[PDB]
């Protein structure tokens, strides 16, 4: 009950309480605030949000870590956003550039370190289409003008390079690094093509925006789209190229994915383009029904009865999906922590399992992402916000995964599907759906006692 | 589309024909992607030696480093210790990628905070961070002890950590008498076992400097052993077991095998076993003090040798038969415990592997790459098994490893062909083992990705990556794995010639081309 | 043609062209090869279930067997007995497979003589050539005791072992009071594991049925446990080592994992530990028996619960975490020993590495083979890891063993697509696999030959193999590893989980073809 | 090693037999005499093992099956009886093949008849027909079946010939019933002769009515050679670069039709005397074809025996072949470059079955080594008259040498190298000599030719060489 949760929510000070809450959410839950030093967040930080999220994906440019090795070590791979290409000649998404800095770059500053690390990548990679800067904490303390640089460059070799000021100490999480991500996209690459008029337009020209590709989740999103008759134009970040990022611009319409990482992008684009923007729910039938309607309502009556086609072609395989699964997975209770989306939007598809949602919260999303949440929940559930570490399921990311699971409760990983996936569209339902059953119902869990004990 | 009977993940899943003609619109509509022809074109080109010419004459750009920032061996470092909590002064996303990397190598919960530095901190420094984090942390997860490292942020705004912690306990946030070791960490200096030299050094200094006039060497007959910057727990075990056969008395400083192996038995535990402060407080009654990896343990060495007064031996790391023979010597030595016959027998052992797969591993060329002394201990014992180790590369290395390395190649006869290389990274090591190819590659997980790359130029010219290092993240439990000793030259020489039988077996599978090799007998 | 700086051997010198021209015309001008266009005919013909239906119709043709003979197994437990030579009565040939057989799966030395039956002895017996053979035996090698097996030759003859070896201490071949147990080893009956409880039983009622009067049960405080047909030393070491941690008093009886582990000094030994004859003659006066191997020791379970009164416990083998489970808690209450708290966390330790690779594991399908403990034990744990055990053969498998390991897969989810064939060799497999494919096949060496088979099929029908079992003959020291359990469990679920990741890398090693889903961290 | 030391050192062997095996064992141990031709002077062979002493030998199916027929590819063999022999057997002797594994090659398969009790009770001809007719059904390409009796076989009565007759005739199939039982004879020469015999009565002259077969003056074939890793290929690629055609290869990637086609060519080059030496005199005394003896074990070996061989067809094909010595020159001479100097002045024990005891001797020479002792298994007194003049004075040679006798000869030689089989391999590298396998090259090879003598030299070079040896003294003792 309410007055329970109430009674389950630490120094004077460890705030804490105003990020807890019990199902305007101003005046419910207070959201993106500093972390309390010392207790074990989870949040990461501007450069994780910038270079990790949205930057990193665009798979034909080249995106080097301004600063010591660390940060850029420690982001190599380590996200799942797929992409198709050469990597080392035309894609470089899984390496890692670095300027790998050291005293004397501290003491004496890196610019010159800069330009000559721009030559050499131009020398050994010829077929990069564009070079990002992302600054790591050093960069923006010790004076460094790495726009000038950029610009210097970018007039000398005639490529667009993009500085992007994501110091891992500003702001509060990987929020803050999103949207410097999202403003430099709209300052140096969004507007390339402005007075370009070659590119031929469709009335049923759409972008993908937002979506990251997590285990391919945004083709299977683009199979359905396509095959309701839209022409994808862009798709960024997740197999992303700087061309689609240019393109972005011709699109009648945008459909953005992560609300929380690309709504400053999605509302520049209104302002100064005119296109209207509108978010996708693509996570099991009923939301990728429901969004797939949406769509076509858009667009003249041709694009809704394909929409209703593929939901007739695609109605058996999840029926089937459901059949198989939802009886193993029926009345089973599901808490969630995750960064700033998935929260909420991962609610559709256990509701078309038979599962319910008692527990969501968010790492880093504001109040707008928190009263969407209100709604897409029941009450009496307890919602937190940048929760420290101190039901059937929980899913939430790596760091909370091990603890979790040796706390012994069945565990997902909602960041990176688990190295799993796609989750998004049907074939995406099938997946999670077989998930789902394989981690909820393992023996493992049923081992935990030892029966001596 | 999905059969609920079989259902494919994103492999093979995107290989379906709808898939694979969307991404092919895809490309063709809006990707604007240079021709297949230029791709193959210029992926030759990185495969030719004038590409490595132009990758060697780097002097600014770094791709695909082999190494880390020193905060996170620092991590490490004060994971070892009993119920110590790691602090990371300075910004929050360092600490969650420390808590990432581990959890991803170890797969096992890592324990971890910062202060969460954040702009304002960047003017007036992190002394109210320091004291509200310290606060927090001590009153949260109650540990035994807080040990301080910093990011590079708090490094280059010059945060003073032993003054910030001094005013923390003056003003009530911690008590006086609790114990928060600290070190600075920078990032810009050195690789994360620096960052492990330079947390054991200021532990070390914490618990000992100051208690010094009561202290007589060798008056508790132990041994300390400090291990350096360890990923596998069996190294751990290892020593421990080769020590306790032996009957001598040790002190294994920062000792984290207990906390990064707990059993899931429906209960979290955040600690579990380390050592313990007063082993650390009377780590300098020990006879001696023998570090593992002496290679990125000088600070810790100046420390014992001028505070402690220990005649710290020149040992190399246990690593292969001649070094662990060496070490085994010298434990007895100091000690005066005899090496026992269960030592015997197990390096008797070991050679009998080394007799019996001497034919398999002999001519063999490697590629490897790891930090200094783990590098060097392999690269030592792949000359005791008669194998060739082409390409020796360590980003963290420097010139006076470089030439210890060299005076090791230059004594065996099949260090002929062997270049050191350090500052190199590893597309310096794709350059190399495609302009000089070797038969395996001796590495972490990244060197996947160089494999990859081997593949794409032919099936003749795939270089094989064994998977020795840290950090490992494709493969499951081998974290567990021992290195060190008799038992981990065992493992090593196993899954050397295993590898080798297996892409021998892989190439002569061929029904009617190439299976008339493909032998029932090995 | 060769090059002296890069010398070929068989493969690839084999695929140069003037070789390729060579063969091409030897096959065209003198083999009278069929035509590659009908190879390929009757090859995807054997690939079919029509195919399978003839296959498994077969009465009188074996294929590919998946067992060997009863000697082979009397050797093997007479060899775990202290200074015991193994002495076959009958032709040296099979003397000569014998040793050659475990030479190449142990990689060690195996003593083991023969009295060389000729014709001449196929009419008149072998009587004097089991005195010649008795007294040359015990003068060249000196041992403390000779066990003594039977060929095929000395069994369809009817040689009377024991009227034999009497006759043989009476003339004075061999001294009187010299032990020399016999057992009769039909190889046309059973199989090798079969041979391994004739041998044990035959020297259990050597030394214990005629000093009966002054055994009492539980007298000593110590259990026997018979470890039955073991193959891998790490087995012999864990339960020594599980029984050492509980604090329980135990008598290894057949204990050969010290001569077949001898270390390479400088001199050969003959004999190395083993079970001693007091302990044999005390074994009497435990307070039980355990059958490590219950499947194939039902005639040491009737001697050991007939003659020695032992209430011998009704427990699976100790594989996977309930059998080991089950096997410790049997332990405790025979002992009266509590199960102590590092065999806890060690359980608690593999049922982490299960939760950590539950997710690449569970739902896999595999093919497997072996003898039937083994073979029920790995069924139960694969069902412990959500895995499905589609193929599951013993040729050496009787119905009631198959009743059980229906009754095991019956209790599961996990079972209900598994299958238990007996009486079935590796050709049945072959067909089982191509027309109802597993993931992976679990067994020893010669299922090599059914993963080329499957590649033949195409690339998407390869279904490798992961070697456990015996004999592993193209891997260099798996005879090492431990099946038995946590540590075994823990082995055996890496190796697993290890083998689908490494599987999954190759699938996904297509560079702009499969490499989308070539991922760092699994 | 002076000869009164060697005959001192096996009186102290023979010390501890008892009188019976003591007396029985000092005639296969004897010091050679090079300038004795008649060795039934100095040493016996071909004798009983006297029980209960770890001979070596194997039975008369492991010469019959695992050598003779077994190599032959697209052949059926079944090992009739209980199921050990076979499994023991399978894929344990590397005689190289190409072919489809289980379509039309079945080298590397184990069929057996898996006798129960109820076979050994009431016989297996029922069984052994029913076999055939499943072979049949399931091997379609199979151009033979063979039937290799184990021990039981000849001891319960089995007629497997009629059988055999019954069945070949009614399937037009070629059934070869071997009577190999492994009792039969002492070693496996007599399995050797028994193979040879069953290939004579049964296979060897299927085409002696048959003229279709184009021959040319340079027709050979190549007898007893096995294909060890290669070796048959690496001997036949010099054979043919002379000019010569191979026709036959028995039996290592042997097939039956070109045993059939034997009997057509002009020269039989027998390369394994002991295991082929009967169909060879059978060939020569039936059909007049000349037989001889080669040897392409190194270089020099291999220079005497294709020039002996070119000297039996004309001056074409001398040139041929001073052609294929001047380029083969080259390579092997630097091999002898590369390597000699790091095996130079190297002793070598060797102990192997029958035919490469001798037949190695001058490769190790070849290479700066001396071979101090020798033996054999199986061997007969004409393999040791040719056995003496190529070992040197004062040496050792042992016929059947037990497992005690062999291993205190080591002890007080102290050979550098030891060439013998895998049940003497970790024997001796746990007593510290380097050993190298002669019965399967150690999983390497080929070594016959010069292409062989490169991978030859190498290996000698990897095993005498290794580290490993420098490292089994701990340092503390
Ligand atoms: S971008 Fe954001 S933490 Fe919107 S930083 Fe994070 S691939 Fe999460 S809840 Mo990892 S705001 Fe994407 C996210 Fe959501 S990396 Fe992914 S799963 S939908
Ligand atoms: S056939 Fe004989 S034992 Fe002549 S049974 Fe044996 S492949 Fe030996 S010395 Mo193994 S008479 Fe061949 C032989 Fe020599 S199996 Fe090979 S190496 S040249
Ligand atoms: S919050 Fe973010 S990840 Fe942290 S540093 Fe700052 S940009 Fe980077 Fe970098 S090298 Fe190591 S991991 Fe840091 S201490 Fe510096
Ligand atoms: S001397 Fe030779 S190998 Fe020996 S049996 Fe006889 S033919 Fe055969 Fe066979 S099944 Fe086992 S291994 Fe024998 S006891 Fe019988
Ligand atoms: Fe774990
Ligand atoms: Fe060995």
């Amino acid at each position: 009950s309410r007055e329970e949760v109430e009674s389950l929510i630490y120094p004077e000070k460890a705030d804490r309480n105003k990020h807890l809450a019990v199902n305007q959410s101003k005046k419910c839950i207070i959201s993106n605030k500093k972390s309390q030093p010392g207790l074990m967040t989870i949040r990461g930080c501007a450069y994780a949000g910038s270079k990790g999220v949205v930057w990193g994906p665009i798979k034909d440019m080249i995106h080097i870590s301004h600063g010591p090795v660390g940060c850029g070590q420690y982001s190599r791979a380590g996200r799942r956003n797929y992409y198709i290409g050469t990597t080392g000649v035309n894609a470089f998404v899984t390496m890692n550039f670095t300027s790998d800095f050291q005293e004397k770059d501290i003491v004496f500053g890196g610019d010159k370190k800069l330009a000559k690390l721009i030559d050499e990548v131009e020398t050994l990679f010829p077929l990069n289409k564009g070079i990002s800067v992302q600054s790591e904490c050093p960069i923006g303390l010790i004076g460094d003008d790495i726009e000038s640089v950029s610009k210097v460059k970018g007039a000398e070799l005639s490529k667009t390079i993009v500085p992007v000021r994501c110091e891992g100490f500003r702001g509060v999480s990987q929020s803050l690094g999103h949207h410097i991500a999202n403003d430099a996209v709209r300052d140096w690459v969004l507007g390339k093509r402005d007075e370009d008029t070659t590119f031929a337009s469709t009335p049923y020209d759409v972008a993908i925006i937002g979506d990251y590709n997590i285990g391919g989740d945004a083709w299977s999103s683009r199979i359905l789209l396509e095959e309701m008759g839209l022409r994808c134009v862009a798709q960024w970040s997740g197999d992303g190229s700087i061309s689609e990022i240019e393109l972005t611009p011709k699109v009648k319409l945008n459909l953005v994915h992560c609300y929380r990482s690309m709504n400053y992008i999605s509302r520049h684009m209104e302002e100064k383009y005119g296109i209207p923007w509108m978010e996708y729910n693509f996570f099991g039938p009923t939301k990728t029904i429901e969004s797939l309607r949406a769509i076509a309502a858009k667009f003249d009556e041709s694009i809704q009865k394909k929409c209703e086609e593929v939901i007739a072609k695609y109605k058996p395989e999840w029926e089937a999906v459901v059949a198989k699964y939802r009886p193993r997975l029926e009345g089973k209770r599901v808490m969630l922590y995750i960064g700033g989306l998935r929260p909420r939007h991962v609610i559709g598809a256990y509701e078309d399992l038979g599962m319910e949602v008692v527990g969501t919260g968010y790492e880093f999303a504001h109040n707008d992402d928190y009263d969407r949440t209100m709604k897409e929940m029941g009450d009496s559930t307890l919602l937190y916000d940048d929760v420290t570490g101190y039901p059937d399921l929980i899913g939430s990311g790596i760091k909370e995964k091990f603890i979790f699971q040796k706390m012994g409760i069945p565990f997902r990983e909602m960041h990176s599907w688990d190295y799993s996936g796609p989750y998004h569209g049907f074939d995406g339902f099938a997946i999670f759906a077989r998930d789902m059953d394989m981690t909820l119902n393992n023996p493992c869990w049923k081992k935990l006692q030892a029966p001596w004990e | 589309s999905q059969q609920v009977d079989k259902i494919k993940a994103s492999y093979p899943l995107f290989l379906d024909q709808d898939y694979k003609d969307m991404l092919a619109k895809k490309r063709d509509g809006f990707e604007e992607k240079y021709p297949q022809d230029k791709i193959d074109e210029v992926f030759q080109w990185t495969t030719t030696k004038e590409y490595q010419e132009l990758n060697f004459q780097r002097e600014a750009l770094t791709v695909n480093p082999a190494k880390a920032c020193q905060p996170l061996g620092a991590v490490l470092c004060a994971l070892g210790f009993e119920k110590t909590m790691p602090y990371v002064h300075g910004s929050q996303g360092c600490v969650a990628y420390f808590r990432s990397y581990f959890n991803r190598h170890f797969r096992e919960p890592v324990s971890c905070v910062s202060d969460s530095m954040t702009e304002d901190a960047a003017v007036f420094g992190g002394q109210q961070n320091m004291k509200d984090g310290l606060q927090n942390c001590k009153a949260t997860y109650k540990p035994d002890m807080i040990a301080v490292s910093t990011t590079c942020m708090a490094e280059v705004i010059g945060d003073d950590l032993n003054a910030f912690i001094n005013n923390s306990k003056k003003e009530g946030f911690i008590p006086d008498e609790f114990p928060v070791p600290f070190a600075h960490t920078p990032s810009f200096v050195g690789s994360h076992v620096t960052g492990w030299d330079n947390m054991f050094e200021g532990i070390a200094r914490y618990f000992t400097l100051k208690s010094m006039d009561d202290k007589v060497v060798g008056s508790n007959k132990k041994i300390n052993i400090v291990p350096g910057f360890e990923t596998y727990l069996g190294n751990f075990r290892v020593i421990k077991r080769m020590l306790s056969e032996m009957g001598v008395g040790y002190s294994l400083l920062s000792d984290p095998e207990e906390v990064l192996d707990t059993p899931a038995d429906g209960q979290f535990r955040m600690y579990a076993g380390g050592t313990t402060q007063e082993e650390m407080k009377d780590a300098p009654n020990a006879l001696n003090t023998v570090l593992l990896q002496p290679w990125h343990l000088e600070k810790t060495k100046k420390f014992v040798e001028g505070t402690w007064k220990h005649e710290v031996p020149k040992l190399n790391i246990p690593m292969g038969l001649d070094w662990t023979d060496e070490f085994l010597m010298k434990v007895s030595e100091i000690s005066g415990q005899p090496i026992p016959a269960s030592l015997t027998k197990e390096r008797g052992r070991l050679v009998d592997m080394m007799t019996d797969s001497h034919t398999w591993l002999h001519g063999k060329r490697f590629a490897l790459w790891g930090d200094p002394d783990f590098v060097m201990g392999l690269v030592k014992f792949l000359l005791e098994l008669g194998c060739e180790p082409v390409h020796i590369l360590c980003h963290n290395g420097n010139k006076r490893w470089k030439k210890a390395v060299d005076a090791i190649l230059a004594a065996s006869p099949y260090g002929k062909n062997a270049t050191v290389y350090i500052g190199k990274d590893l597309w310096h090591l794709r350059s190399l083992v495609f302009t000089d190819k070797p038969d395996f590659m001796i590495g972490n997980s990244y060197g996947k990705f160089i494999q990859r790359d081997t593949l794409h130029k032919g099936k003749e010219f795939e270089v094989p990556l064994i998977r020795i290092g840290f950090p490992i993240f494709d493969r499951h439990h081998l974290h567990r794995s021992t290195t060190l000793g008799y038992e981990g030259a065992m493992q090593i020489l196993t899954t050397l010639v295993n590898s080798i039988l297996e892409r021998l077996d892989e190439e002569t599978r061929g029904m009617q081309a190439t299976d008339y090799n493909h032998d029932l007998v090995r």
